[PDB]
């Protein structure tokens, strides 16, 4: 994304496609490496009543 | 539900015939391939500068093994032999005896780093988070015998990498 | 004296030449060969260190054993190792080449490639990452740098 | 670690050491267990 | 509960079809260009 | 007690097959020695062939010796074509193996193995 | 008749590929395993097991 | 039993039972047993002499059309006097179905080769001969396919140990790779993990 | 859940290597299609079976 | 391919041999922010297939 | 006898043989064969090396894990010798050079170094010391090599009365300098008589001298089963090889006849059958290719 | 609390040290024997005992899910403190 406009134009002409729309090099658009802590849900068997294992 | 790759009949009118013959005689698609490889020349390469730049990793990464301690100096392993029972490669050897104050502690804890497949079953079978797979991966040795860790080597690895292993465990323990 | 200085400088020159043009051959046996291919990818770029991609066995310097060495494959490995010109080096990649790994107790797996060829660098992992094999290659370069062949020749 | 420093513990190394392979400080494996079978030391006095 | 989930409106478009630009002149145009270059050179 | 035969109905045709396999091995031993650049003579190879046939010579079941002839034929075909290397041919001769003691006293001296 | 008569004892030792000193010097033991006295379950005493005598185990000089 | 139990298919079970009756009634000369499992899989256990007719019928019948041979396997069960169980897995693309044909043989009895029906059987039963020592009569080219060139013994049998009888190492005196009797630095540790309590009462065997 | 996603199946016509290569390229495209559909239809809930 | 290996490592901790899909489901849940990266990668993969 | 030195196993690669051997000059040819024979039994081998470790790379795969210990040593430094031999129970001496150089002449190689090694191994309490001499060693010999070897043998015997002194005649093998010398010279024939001995027989004799408790203080002479003249030996070597570095000291040693010592015990007293040259000449000289046997006196 | 030997070899926390006449000390010649200088038995001895006013106490090692499984310790005996079986921490009743 640091390329000049002339190099971008030559690159797009020789490739035939708009390469700047879909760049293969990742930038600040991806998610952060530090995330807030999660809270995962529990399954259907996490019940206090009517939870007999033989059923 | 399905599609017909390569079932396009060629047109037989003079326009299509002259287009195909001009493509044959003047080498159009060869110029297309040349030009696109030229366009790929003028892009910034994806090469990082190792060892000054490192590839991205995750807190779940499985590298070198380590033995942890409680936040009082006492080691966490209580010689329950679950890690050597679950080890798919039989890389762990454990021998235990009661020590001087009667605690249940190991006297021998060997991990063969040439047998281990780095699968992480031991760190998830541990009930006390004693054995871990640390984030270190650059530990190549010049000798085979340097890859046969005893208890002292693993304890030293834990003391060396605690400040990172504890942070990775703090980041990941809510997904377990 | 003068002679020790001359042989020290010549040793530095030949070690710099040898360590900065390591041409590898790769035994594409198993998973670890796919990880070797991933170290030859644009991200890690083995070529930028002077380490070419897939050199011939008759002109390579370092031989990389990436995968499992079975009983049916070991004499071929020894035959390929014997034809390499000196100075030749061997790098063992992954647990299968280090000590057998997952298939250590198998009936048809050689328990380590060091039972067939001499091995200089052991790269641990299953598979060791491309970062780890790059580290092993650079450690091999460090090992080549501190060689003392001409000093040993002068002292003898 | 200038923003979020790690937790300070007394057993954590204060001096980080790099890969010591091929050095005199390299790791040498050994058995950490003691002897299993105890031998019979013969008496130092003659039977006379 | 907090979980890794898609958004309410989903994600954006993602292409999966072949895309070839079909650029350049026709057969007649390129043949005319070559013949004109030949005539200029011969002249 | 009736069983399905493999190739031989009784012992005579089985003995003929053993004879033919021995003739083929005896013929091929010089070519095997020459092509593989072995360090043995032709006589040592023929003695090894005869030793294997004599070791395997206490069997009276026609189907068992039919399977033995079949496996010997596979080994002979494996050697006629260059599929074995020099190590596979020389694995019949245990040169690097230490001589195992046989009498009681030496086995008593070296270990607990009976 | 596609069915021949073999009146000899069944012996397949020449085909198994086992070395002879692991045949003539080994003692097989055929037994029903004892119930473990630490447990009251009897599911492990249903099948016959055949095993072999224990040979020498020594200590590795390295580890 | 909704969330954590696998749902049961009954239409497929009925269809497979009907087709098992159909096959066992068309071929009574070789078919010995027909069963349909809990998860709707049809197994037809036949006599070893009728391997070619049963497979040719299942390949060529208008109501079978089992044109694909997926897998061919032998299983070693030492307590049976016919210890080897040879298993054919067939797939029918016309009816979108799968079938299993099982037969038995011991060490010394050969089995008729099914190369003349399915062409994958060539390499499949070459591997079966290599691993279990089961001879296949009327084979085009029967040799070893996976083991070492000088290997003695069949490794997938259950009396063959996990680690073999020989191991390879390079000897400098003879300048060659040599085979020696096997010695392990660490013995493979055997684990007795079987629980002494019965798990599934539905599979309980009657007492003697 | 492969019956809840929509995709096409590439079918060759000549049995050569070129048709198989085209089939693999089209399978890449259909895999991208299924990936987008799986992203848009991810449900909440637990990840292991609750039979402990 | 290296990007997809990064996805594998983020979800399991190993680049190639994840040992992630286990009988009963999967071993660990997806971390937060993974599917956005999957969406971006799949958004550009069409142009990657087009260039190949 | 310590508990860790009692032998165990079946004599394989992973076994324990109870032999802790320090092999000086193990980077050569006889030392290479001896380390190969020692490592396959499962013996602890200490290799003190002088050269680059790249040359000891070939010795590395000759034993199990932890069974070969490489360490640096100096010829004129007794501290390295004491560092090497203080934990072993047998010390083998194979230090030699066919030529003298600027830093080490024949008196340094054959007299001073064996004397220092034997004295240190005596002071370290080593039970067995084996020193490899030459057969034609004589105090009045015309060659400096044999005179210095005889002097060094006498010094080793006088400083270590329990030392075993071995006199090989002439050793031929894959990496030797005897048959490879004659094949590569493309030096003449005279009335010289020789009985060369195979390298494997010499190695087996050394191993059996280590094992046998009655070989302490003896002096063995290892010779081959056949005595050849020099001229027909050279002709036989040239005929086998399909062929129709040197010094004047090597010229003198070639033209020196192999002496006969019936009083000294040989290979037959250690239980070793000597291999004749006709069985191994093709193996040695197949590399030189691009036969009637020699006459035995 | 490391300890040395008359040989000069360090003694590990498990009590292992090679004998003086043992030949296996040759592996450390020119190299070093790695031991851990932090002895856990000496380190857990410095922790003060915690005094509580209940008949029983519960221990999870601190950190909740990041510790050991939660156990319950009885404090009926007055002659001795109650040591946790996992973490080694000891407790004493106030009365
Ligand atoms: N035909 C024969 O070979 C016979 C040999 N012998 C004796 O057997 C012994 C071994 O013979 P061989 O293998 O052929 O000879 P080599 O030259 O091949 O080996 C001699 C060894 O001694 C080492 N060495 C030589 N000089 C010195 C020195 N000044 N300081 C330290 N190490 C040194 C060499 O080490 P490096 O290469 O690292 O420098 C080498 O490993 C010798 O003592 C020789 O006299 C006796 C009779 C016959
Ligand atoms: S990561 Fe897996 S193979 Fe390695 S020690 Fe742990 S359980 Fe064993
Ligand atoms: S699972 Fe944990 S507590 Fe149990 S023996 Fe292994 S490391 Fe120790
Ligand atoms: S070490 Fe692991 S990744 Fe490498 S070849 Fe072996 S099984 Fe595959
Ligand atoms: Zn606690």
């Amino acid at each position: 994304a640091s390329a000049t406009r002339l190099i971008q134009g030559l690159r797009n002409w020789a490739s035939g496609r708009d390469l700047q729309a879909k760049l293969q090099l990742r930038y600040q658009e991806i998610s952060k490496r530090t995330q807030p802590p999660p809270k995962l849900p529990v399954g259907p068997s996490h019940r206090l009543s009517n939870n007999y294992y033989c059923a | 539900t399905y599609k017909y790759v390569n079932l396009r009949e060629p047109s037989m009118d003079m326009k299509s015939v002259t287009d195909r013959a001009a493509q044959t005689l003047l080498w159009t698609e060869l110029i297309r391939g040349l030009g696109m490889t030229l366009s790929y020349l003028f892009r910034e390469p994806a090469t990082i500068n190792y060892p000054f730049e490192k590839g991205p990793l995750s807190p779940r990464f499985r590298g070198e093994h380590a033995l942890r301690r409680y936040p009082s100096g006492e080691e966490r392993c209580i010689a329950c032999k679950l890690c050597e029972a679950v080890c798919p490669a039989q890389a762990i050897t454990i021998e235990a005896e009661p020590r001087a104050d009667g605690s249940r502690r190991t006297t021998r804890y060997d991990i063969d780093m040439t047998k281990c497949i780095y699968c992480g079953f031991c760190q998830e079978a541990c009930p006390v988070d004693a054995i871990v797979e640390g984030p270190n991966f650059e530990f190549s040795t010049e000798t085979h015998e340097e890859l046969l860790y005893n208890k002292e080597k693993l304890l030293n690895n834990g003391d060396k990498w605690e400040a990172e292993i504890a942070a990775n465990i703090q980041a990941d323990y809510l997904y377990r | 004296s003068r002679g020790e200085y001359v042989v020290a400088k010549l040793d530095d020159l030949i070690n710099w030449a040898r360590r900065s043009s390591l041409w590898p051959m790769t035994f594409g046996l198993a998973c670890c060969a796919v990880e070797m291919m991933h170290m030859a990818a644009p991200r890690y770029d083995m070529d930028r260190f002077g380490v070419v991609f897939r050199a011939s066995p008759r002109q390579s310097d370092v031989m990389i054993v990436a995968g499992t060495l079975t009983n049916k494959m070991a004499p071929a490995l020894r035959k390929v190792y014997d034809q390499m010109p000196e100075p030749r080096y061997v790098v063992s990649m992954g647990s299968c080449a280090n000590g057998g790994g997952y298939y250590h107790y198998s009936y048809s797996v050689v328990r380590g490639c060091d039972r067939i060829v001499p091995v200089d660098i052991y790269v641990p992992g299953c598979p060791p990452t491309a970062e780890a094999l790059l580290y092993g290659i650079l450690q091999l370069q460090k090992k080549i740098k501190r060689e003392k062949r001409l000093r040993i020749w002068y002292r003898r | 670690p200038t923003v979020k420093p790690p937790t300070a513990r007394k057993f954590i190394w204060t001096n980080h050491k790099f890969n010591l392979s091929g050095t005199p400080q390299q790791y040498v494996p050994y058995s950490t267990t003691r002897k299993k079978i105890q031998e019979w030391v013969p008496p130092s006095t003659p039977y006379k | 509960v907090k979980q890794d989930m898609p958004p309410v409106g989903g994600y954006g478009p993602i292409d999966y079809k072949r895309n070839l630009p079909r650029r350049g002149l026709s057969g007649y145009s390129m043949f005319a260009v070559g013949i004109g270059a030949l005539l200029f050179g011969y002249w | 007690t009736s069983v399905k035969p493999i190739f031989s109905r009784d012992m005579n045709e089985a003995k003929r097959r053993v004879r033919e396999l021995y003739r083929a091995w005896y013929r091929e031993v010089p070519n095997t020695v020459h092509l593989f650049q072995l360090d043995i003579s032709v006589k040592q190879g023929r003695d090894k062939v005869r030793e294997m046939f004599k070791k395997n010579a206490h069997v009276t079941d026609p189907r068992v010796v039919d399977l033995l002839v079949i496996k010997g034929k596979m080994e002979l075909e494996e050697t006629i074509n260059v599929w074995k290397q020099r190590t596979h041919v020389m694995r019949f001769f245990h040169e690097t193996e230490a001589p195992r003691p046989k009498d009681f006293l030496s086995k008593f001296y070296v270990g607990h193995d009976p | 008749t596609q069915l021949i008569t073999v009146d000899e004892k069944l012996d397949i030792t020449t085909l198994t590929g086992v070395p002879e000193e692991h045949i003539k010097t080994r003692k097989a033991r055929i037994f029903v395993p004892a119930r473990n006295n630490m447990q009251s379950g009897v599911n492990n005493t249903k099948k016959w097991k055949m095993e072999f005598d224990t040979r020498e185990r020594w200590e590795n000089p390295l580890m | 039993t909704r969330p954590t139990v696998r749902p049961r298919n009954d239409v497929a079970h009925k269809q497979l039972s009907a087709f098992g009756e159909y096959v066992a009634e068309i071929l009574p000369k070789y078919v010995q047993q027909v069963q349909v499992s809990c998860f709707s899989e049809l197994e037809i256990c036949i006599h070893p002499d009728g391997v070619i007719p049963v497979l040719t019928f299942l390949r060529d019948h208008s109501n079978a059309q089992f044109k694909s041979l997926a897998d061919l396997t032998a299983v070693d069960i030492p307590t049976r006097q016919n210890r080897f169980e040879i298993v054919y897995n067939l797939l029918s693309l016309r009816f979108n179905s799968r079938i299993r044909v099982k037969t038995y043989t011991d060490e010394l009895t050969p089995v008729e080769s099914s190369v003349s029906v399915y062409k994958a059987a060539n390499w499949y039963e070459r591997e079966i001969w290599d691993m279990f020592g089961v001879f296949f009569a009327n084979h085009p080219d029967l040799r070893r396919i996976l083991t070492d060139y000088g290997f003695e013994g069949h490794p997938f049998r259950k009396d063959f140990p996990l680690s073999g009888y020989v191991e390879l190492r390079y000897d400098d005196e003879v300048k060659r790779v040599v085979a020696e009797p096997v010695e392990l630095a660490q013995e493979f540790r055997k684990f007795d993990l079987n629980s002494p309590w019965e798990a599934f009462p539905a599979y309980r065997q009657p007492p003697e | 859940v492969y019956d809840q996603v929509e995709f096409d199946v590439p079918i060759g016509s000549r049995g050569d290597c070129y048709d198989r290569y085209l089939c693999r390229v089209e399978e890449m495209r259909q895999s991208i299609r299924i990936i987008s559909q799986c992203l848009n239809k991810m449900p909440p809930g637990e990840i292991k079976v609750d039979d402990a | 391919r290296e990007k997809m290996f990064e996805f594998y490592e983020r979800v399991s901790g190993a680049r190639m041999h994840a040992a992630y899909v286990r009988p009963g489901g999967v071993h660990q849940d997806l971390p937060l922010g993974l599917m956005d990266d999957i969406y971006e990668f799949s958004k550009n993969f069409s142009l990657r297939i087009d260039e190949l | 006898l310590h508990h860790a030195v009692i032998p165990h196993g079946k004599g394989g690669r992973s076994s324990v043989s109870g032999i802790v051997a320090t092999v000086f000059g193990a980077t050569g040819f006889l030392g290479r064969y001896l380390v190969n024979h020692l490592g396959r039994m499962g013996s602890q081998v200490i290799v003190p090396y002088r050269c680059e470790p790249y040359d000891t790379m070939h010795l590395r795969p000759m034993g199990d894990l932890g069974q070969i210990i490489f360490m640096d040593w100096n010829g004129r430094d007794k501290d390295s010798i004491r560092r090497a031999v203080e934990h072993s129970n047998v010390v083998i001496n194979l230090v030699g050079r066919e030529w003298e150089t600027k830093n080490f002449d024949f008196e340094d190689v054959f007299v001073k170094i064996p004397q220092a090694i034997a004295q240190v191994s005596k002071e370290a309490g080593v039970e067995k010391f084996i020193h490899i001499s030459h057969l034609n060693a004589d105090i009045k010999s015309s060659s400096k090599y044999l005179r210095n070897k005889a002097v060094g043998e006498k010094e080793v015997r006088e400083t270590f009365p329990e030392a075993t002194i071995i006199k090989p005649a002439d050793i031929f093998g894959r990496e030797d300098r005897f048959l490879n010398y004659f094949a590569n010279i493309r030096s003449l024939g005279k009335k010289t008589v020789k009985q060369p001995v195979y390298i494997v027989d010499v190695t087996k004799g050394i191993i059996n001298a280590i094992k046998d408790p009655d070989a302490r203080g003896k002096t063995f002479a290892f010779v081959g089963p056949n005595r050849y003249l020099l001229f027909d030996l050279v002709q036989y070597v040239f005929a086998v090889a399909h062929r129709p570095w040197t010094t004047r000291d090597k010229v003198e040693r070639i033209h020196t006849t192999d002496r006969t010592l019936p009083h000294l015990p040989g290979l037959e007293d250690l239980g070793v059958q000597a291999t004749p040259l006709e069985l191994k000449a093709i193996e040695v000289l197949r590399r030189h290719r691009t036969v009637q046997p020699a006459k035995t006196v | 609390g490391v300890r040395t030997s008359p040989t000069g070899e360090k003694v590990t926390h498990t009590g292992q040290v090679y004998d003086d006449e043992d030949y296996r000390r040759v592996r450390f010649v020119g190299r070093q024997k790695e031991v851990n200088e932090n002895f856990a038995i000496d380190l857990i001895a410095e922790q003060p005992v915690s005094q509580v006013g209940s008949r029983v106490i519960s221990c999870d090692g601190g950190g909740g899910a990041l510790g050991h499984p939660r156990v319950y310790i009885n404090l009926d005996k007055e002659t001795k403190t109650g040591t946790c079986g996992y973490c080694g921490l000891q407790f004493r009743q106030q009365h």
